[PDB]
């Protein structure tokens, strides 16, 4: 199958510079024509930038053109995105596409989030969430900067019956909560475990759930 | 620069029913060469990419189901889905393709009418290591309820607290059209020490209450 | 200035077929457009078929008939060219 993995966001301070990459696979890439669209959050999408299979023609939308600069290196099948002089409107999930005649677009990445802001990178404190007196259980991922975290429970094997909140904004600091349902049989008997990632502080944690409040 | 416009920008419907959007370019999508009109139809689920639907105004990208129809020429275009399920739970995006800049309308948001739905409501104590560092927050789930419009209401020894609390919404879900938030009451460790029974209540039927002490 | 126009256009189709697919599995033609007709991606020794251009003015009495052109087993396309099923009907 066609997959799309883009890589590179993260925090970019205004004015400064930032290179996406994306890695394709599932296809002949030297054959096809790459894209970039981005989307900022909330909102609509934007197509940003072509490159023609052999580097030959390339468009660029007019937010970008001089700014920014397509390539790609097909025997590494992989697309660039060299984004220079980036403003707060810059900011936005970027994705990388394939087209599929008739069409220009067709496959899409998962994508990969770009914020830019003045702000400083802040990693985020992960805190159980145990009842007191089916069961839920929760953690806390307060005080992080930028955006996204990636949080899963007992690494992906517990994956049905999870609530991740979308963060909140505050103090230039996002926090989000996530809940897990599970039987009561299991826990405490066996374990359950929050796993929070933030990649822009290159933070990993595991926090266990420990009963009693 | 061909510029899209997508009405309705949302709009809500039950499990079965049919729906219909529009799309409108400023300019003509049809080449008269080939008699083509440069019409995509992109899905976009909550949280995912987008998923190419239908090419060429008509032609449905394989895997994509016949209840997926899209129809028009020139300058209006429209995409029709029938018997809605719970997945196509989305945000409809209908793009130029004709020429570049390739340009996108600002999409259709497609949600689900749904039987009503009771919140399954759990609240939890500050963690240890919070309070040892300063905080105190207080969280309150309501799971899996419809409609989305609820209320929570925080009680500190049964006076209502409103100062510290913050609420997020999911999307809807994709598979039962439920909603589900979190309210976090975030006090200092001081203020949080100085009393002992803390409860959230939901209503949107009597309100769903839960509770701790200490 | 209407024909010219609509052959640029099918020039421009052609580039964005070829730039929007690939080639069969094995050793095959590269797609062209040699400014008359365009050349899909072919499998070697085969004897390649399009449709008559839809930018010819008389396309409507031609436009169930093909241009032929020959992939040799090398991977490269031949020099000959048979567009009578695209001739103006007069
Ligand atoms: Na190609």
């Amino acid at each position: 199958d066609v997959q799309l993995v883009e890589s590179g966001g993260g925090l970019v301070q205004p004015g400064g510079s930032r290179k996406l990459s994306c890695a394709a696979s599932g296809f002949t890439f030297s054959s096809f024509g790459m894209h970039w669209v981005r989307q900022a959050p909330e909102k609509g999408l934007e197509w940003v930038a072509y490159i023609s299979s052999g580097s030959s023609t390339i468009y660029y939308a007019d937010t970008v053109k001089g700014r920014f600069t397509i390539s790609r290196d097909n025997p590494k099948n992989t697309l660039f995105l060299q984004m220079t002089s980036l403003r707060s409107e810059d900011t936005a999930m970027y994705y990388c596409a394939r087209g599929k005649y008739p069409t220009w677009i067709a496959y899409w990445g998962q994508g990969t989030l770009v914020t830019v802001s003045a702000a400083k990178t802040t990693p985020p404190s992960v805190y159980p969430l145990a009842p007191g007196s089916m069961v839920t259980l929760g953690c806390l991922v307060k005080g992080y900067f930028p955006e996204p975290v990636t949080v899963t429970w007992n690494s992906g094997s517990l994956s049905s019956g999870v609530h991740t909140f979308p963060a909140v904004l505050q103090s230039d600091l996002y926090t989000l909560s996530s809940s897990v349902t599970v039987p009561s049989s299991t826990w405490p008997s066996e374990t359950v475990t929050c796993n929070v990632a933030h990649p822009a502080s290159s933070t990993k944690v595991d926090k266990k759930i420990v009963p009693r409040d | 620069d061909i510029v899209m416009t997508q009405s309705p920008s949302s709009l809500t419907v039950t499990a079965g029913e049919k729906v219909t959007m529009s799309c409108k370019s400023s300019q003509s999508l049809l080449n008269s060469g080939n008699q083509k009109n440069y019409l995509t139809w992109y899905q976009q689920k909550p949280g995912q990419p987008p998923k190419l639907l239908i090419s060429w105004a008509s032609t449905r990208d394989s895997g994509v189901p016949d209840r997926f129809t899209g129809s028009g020429s020139g300058t209006d275009f429209t995409l029709t889905i029938s018997s809605v399920q719970a997945e196509d739970l989305a945000v409809y995006y209908c793009q130029n393709d004709y020429s570049y800049p390739l340009t996108f309308g600002a999409g259709t948001k497609l949600e689900l009418k749904r039987a009503d739905a009771a919140p399954t409501v759990s609240i939890f104590p500050p963690s240890s290591e919070q309070l040892t560092s300063g905080g105190a927050s207080v969280v309150c789930f309501l799971n899996n309820f419809y409609p989305k419009d609820i209320n929570v209401k925080w009680k500190i020894d049964g006076s209502e607290r409103q100062n510290g609390v913050l609420n997020s919404w999911t999307d809807q879900d994709s598979k039962d059209s439920t909603y589900s938030m979190s309210s976090t009451l975030t006090l200092t460790k001081d203020e949080y020490e100085r009393h002992n029974s803390y409860t959230c209540e939901a209503t949107h039927t009597s309100p769903i209450v839960k509770s701790f002490n200490r | 200035g209407e024909l010219y126009q609509r052959w640029e256009h099918y020039g421009q189709e052609c580039q964005k077929m070829l730039e929007t697919t690939e080639p069969p599995s094995g050793l095959a033609c590269n797609g062209s457009f040699d400014m008359y007709a365009c050349w899909n991606y072919t499998a070697a020794n085969t004897t390649a078929r399009v449709s008559c251009p839809w930018y010819l003015p008389w396309f409507r009495q031609v436009s169930a008939g093909f241009v032929f052109r020959q992939c040799g087993s090398d991977g490269q396309w031949g020099s000959w060219r048979d567009h009578t099923q695209c001739e103006n009907p007069e």
